[PDB]
RNA sequence: ACGGGGCUAAACCAUGCACCGAAGCUGCGGCAGCGACGCUUAUGCGUUGUUGGGUAGGGGAGCGUUCUGUAAGCCUGCGAAGGUGUGCUGUGAGGCAUGCUGGAGGUAUCAGAAGUGCGAAUGCUGACAUAAGUAACGAUAAAGCGGGUGAAAAGCCCGCU
RNA sequence: CCCCGGCGAGGGGAGUGAAAAAGAACCUGAAACCGUGUACGUACAAGCAGUGGGAGCACGCUUAGGCGUGUGACUGCGUAC
């Protein structure tokens, strides 16, 4: 299956930059 | 002269039918039968014929007396569950437990 | 194995142990991490390391009565139950017949005895010289391992 | 020759989890938390076997401290006259007289405040 | 032979009644926490109960050294947030002379159920008077 | 929000401590039929305080 | 901002004698390693001195499991293997005996060969938990009643709204 | 074959069989997990849940007593792998 939409989001994901 | 009446497979969970058998554990088959009858609930139908089933075995088979019959031991086990899939949202499947119990009465004069 | 080198599931990103084939020896149905072959489980013993270990066991078949040496040792017709009679007749019970040329009588006779192996001078070997209780040869044998043993 | 695990691995789980009997919960039926609760029970039977020593010789001390105080007189003078009257009874058979015999307990209390003056 | 050990069923407790007029109050409270905890007899148990009982009366004439009386100060929180509150030594004795006594002995008992045993066989009073006359108390000269 | 630790089998029968049943005391006799109902309610045979109310 | 209680010493300086205090040292019993000397060994015993925390790592000695020989032997329906209790025993891995279940196999000793020992690898497969009798029961177009059948009818059939 | 049950499912007898807890969900039938019963503890008590000490109770023995088994109030020490 594919993985959690909120672990895809660049938003939520790449929080720190 | 004590006599067993089992109901095995019986569709419903263990934790709803233990609900109705702890209400009759050590009363009389007198009073045990009217408590079934006007307790609400579908483990109470199924309680009931396993009662009813317990003293015609001990009438029949053991020649006993329903009048001095009580319920000595009852206890409910759990049966073999059934494996059932259940679609939920993004392609993923769960998995549903049917649970079933071993429903076991048992009464004695004695 | 059989089955295909397709990896089961990617690399990262589904919170699960990593994987690269069906058939690795920690999967259920999976190869054998060092799996077996046919091999050759053959020793090699020097020839006078052959020779010396058969003196050493022949020395304790005398040292140990368990040596009978007689000049002829034959029965008459290819019958069991002739052999079996004559062995009764020397209180021989599990026996290993030594003969200087085996004669076809006394082969027959012998084969359904499971006690009793006959033998000639030439096939003699270690295990059987000790798997036996008691060994019997004909002198014509008994040269015969003399010059076999130098 | 292919050996199964299955006769041999049963004998040593079950040997651990009897030594587990009386414990609470999943330290008595499963057999990770059982074995880890195994060895940490020997750590400290180990290490209790040298405490036993010293609880023993605090309460025998604390029960002689208070016997001899009946008497007029403190424990480190009470100790001090016993080593002047060269008398090698033990601090666990003075605390077992104090107890039961007051009146040879008296005794040695005397024969200590003799040698000290 | 195993050492004795005090059974709490067949252990003597005795009763006694101390005057609290003019004695130092940490010098007074040790000697409270000694016969309470029971470590004045031979039969001494580190885990059972044999001491006795301490009728202390007029627990509002102890006395304290230096400028304790205006300077010792108690503390305790409410629980609820910015709820600490205090109270000196002269107030503590004019609004609960008992709370003086019992809080230093409690300071000085064990913590724990046995402990919290030991400290109901005190028995504080402002005054000089009591009513356990029945269980006749002896007089305890410090 | 998810359990951080498996909740054991005597905390969950302490939750339980409160799902139980209570069976009903109040079996009433009809004062003409004999019969057993609940209070309140009519018998079985459609009778209820002495009367027949339902001829079914 | 003494660990606390409390302390005008229960603080500090100087002197002195007691006592508490460790797995240190001593006492009693036991085991093992390495030396030295001997009732004499035949490679084991006796006396004595000393040593014995341990990771990476090196050296030594063993337990148990499956299979081959010894074994056409030995044990076993008067109860084998396996399962489950109990007792005894060894420094340990372990061993022995036996009650109950089970219902046909097991295997001494001394050698031989290894798919020879599992708690971890977000290990693999199956079974079973937890959250929990909790969320939810998939369009907010909507139901009510009488009769029928039936063990049982809110949901089926008929009728009227 | 008889009985309860819906002309059910399931069960109790009877019978077969050496055995039916060999009953077709069928040799043996471990563990996790879930129950019923009995003994002891537990509603003023703070923490890797044990370990050292230890009262009381219950059941067995066997005695002119104090051992065995189960439980474990209270107490010293003690932050899993
Ligand atoms: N959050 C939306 C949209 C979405 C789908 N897949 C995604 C991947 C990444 C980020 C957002 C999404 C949904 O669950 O329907
Ligand atoms: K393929
Ligand atoms: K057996
Ligand atoms: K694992
Ligand atoms: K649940
Ligand atoms: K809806
Ligand atoms: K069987
Ligand atoms: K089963
Ligand atoms: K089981
Ligand atoms: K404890
Ligand atoms: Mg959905
Ligand atoms: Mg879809
Ligand atoms: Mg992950
Ligand atoms: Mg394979
Ligand atoms: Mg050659
Ligand atoms: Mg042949
Ligand atoms: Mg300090
Ligand atoms: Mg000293
Ligand atoms: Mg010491
Ligand atoms: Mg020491
Ligand atoms: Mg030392
Ligand atoms: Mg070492
Ligand atoms: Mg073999
Ligand atoms: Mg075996
Ligand atoms: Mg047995
Ligand atoms: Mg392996
Ligand atoms: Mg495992
Ligand atoms: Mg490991
Ligand atoms: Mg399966
Ligand atoms: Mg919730
Ligand atoms: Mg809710
Ligand atoms: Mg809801
Ligand atoms: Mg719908
Ligand atoms: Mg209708
Ligand atoms: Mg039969
Ligand atoms: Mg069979
Ligand atoms: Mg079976
Ligand atoms: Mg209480
Ligand atoms: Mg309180
Ligand atoms: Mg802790």
């Amino acid at each position: 299956v594919t993985s959690k939409w909120f672990n895809i989001d660049n938003k939520i994901v790449d929080h720190f930059p | 002269m004590e006599t067993i009446a089992k109901h095995r497979h019986a569709r419903s969970s263990a934790q709803k039918v233990r609900l109705v058998a702890d209400l009759i554990r050590g009363k009389k088959v007198s009073q045990a039968l009217d408590i079934l009858t006007y307790t609400n609930k579908k483990a109470a139908v199924l309680v009931k014929k396993v009662l009813e089933s317990a003293i015609a075995n001990a009438e029949h088979n053991d020649g006993a007396d329903i009048d001095d019959l009580k319920v000595t031991k009852i206890f409910v086990d759990e049966g073999p569950s059934m494996k059932r899939i259940m679609p939920r949202a993004k392609g993923r499947a769960d998995r549903i437990l049917k649970r079933t119990s071993h429903i076991t009465v048992v009464v004695s004069d004695r | 194995v059989t089955g295909s080198g397709k990896k089961p599931w990617r690399q990262k990103g589904t919170g699960r142990a990593r994987s690269g084939s069906i058939k690795s020896p920690i999967w259920r149905s999976g190869g054998v991490t060092f799996a077996a072959r046919p091999q050759d489980h053959s020793q090699k013993v020097n020839k006078k390391m052959y020779r010396g270990a058969l003196k050493s066991i022949l020395s304790e078949l005398v040292r140990q009565d368990r040596l009978i040496v007689v000049e002829k040792f034959s029965v008459e017709a290819p019958k069991t139950k002739l052999l079996a009679q004559k062995l009764k007749d020397m209180a021989l019970e599990d026996v290993l017949i030594i003969t200087g040329e085996l004669d076809e009588n006394l082969f027959l006779a012998a084969r359904n005895l499971h006690k009793v192996d006959v033998r000639d001078a030439t096939g003699i070997d270690p295990v059987s010289l000790i798997a036996f209780d008691k060994v019997v040869m004909t002198a014509d044998a008994v040269k015969q391992v003399e010059e076999m043993l130098a | 020759a292919r050996v199964k695990r299955g006769v041999i691995a049963r004998a040593r789980h079950k040997k651990i989890l009897k030594q587990a009997k009386g414990y609470y919960g999943a330290r008595s039926r499963v057999y990770r938390v059982a074995f880890q609760a195994v060895i940490k029970a020997g750590q400290y039977a180990y290490r209790d076997r040298r405490q036993r020593k010293r609880q023993f010789r605090q309460l025998w001390i604390a029960r002689i401290n208070a016997a001899a105080r009946q008497n007029g007189i403190s424990y480190s003078k009470f100790i001090n006259g016993l080593k002047k009257a060269s008398v090698e009874i033990d601090r666990k058979i003075l605390a077992d007289i104090a107890v039961f015999d007051k009146v040879a307990f008296t005794a040695l209390v005397e024969k200590a405040k003799a040698a000290l003056a | 032979m195993k050492t004795f050990t005090a059974k709490p069923e067949t252990v003597k407790r005795d009763w006694y009644v101390v005057d609290a007029t003019g004695k130092t109050l940490g010098r007074l409270a040790t000697e409270l926490a000694r016969r309470l905890r029971g470590k004045h007899k031979a039969e001494y148990t580190p885990h059972v109960d044999t001491g006795d009982y301490i009728i202390v009366l007029n627990a509002d004439k102890v006395a304290v050294t230096g400028n304790k009386r205006t300077d010792k100060v108690y503390y305790h929180h409410t629980g609820h947030i910015g709820g600490i509150k205090q109270a000196t030594f002269e107030e503590m004795i004019a609004r609960r002379p008992e709370r003086v006594i019992e809080i230093a002995v409690k300071g000085m008992l064990p913590k724990g159920p046995l402990g919290r045993a030991m400290f109901r066989k005190l028995k504080v009073y402002a005054g000089n008077e009591h009513n356990h006359a029945a269980q006749q108390p002896q007089v305890l000269d410090i | 929000a998810v359990q951080q630790n498996k909740p054991t089998r005597s905390k969950r029968g302490m939750r339980r401590s409160h799902d139980a049943l209570t069976a009903v005391t109040s079996l009433s006799v009809d004062k003409t039929s004999g019969e057993k109902h609940l209070r309140h309610h009519i018998t079985a045979d459609g009778y209820y305080r002495g009367r027949k109310v339902i001829a079914k």
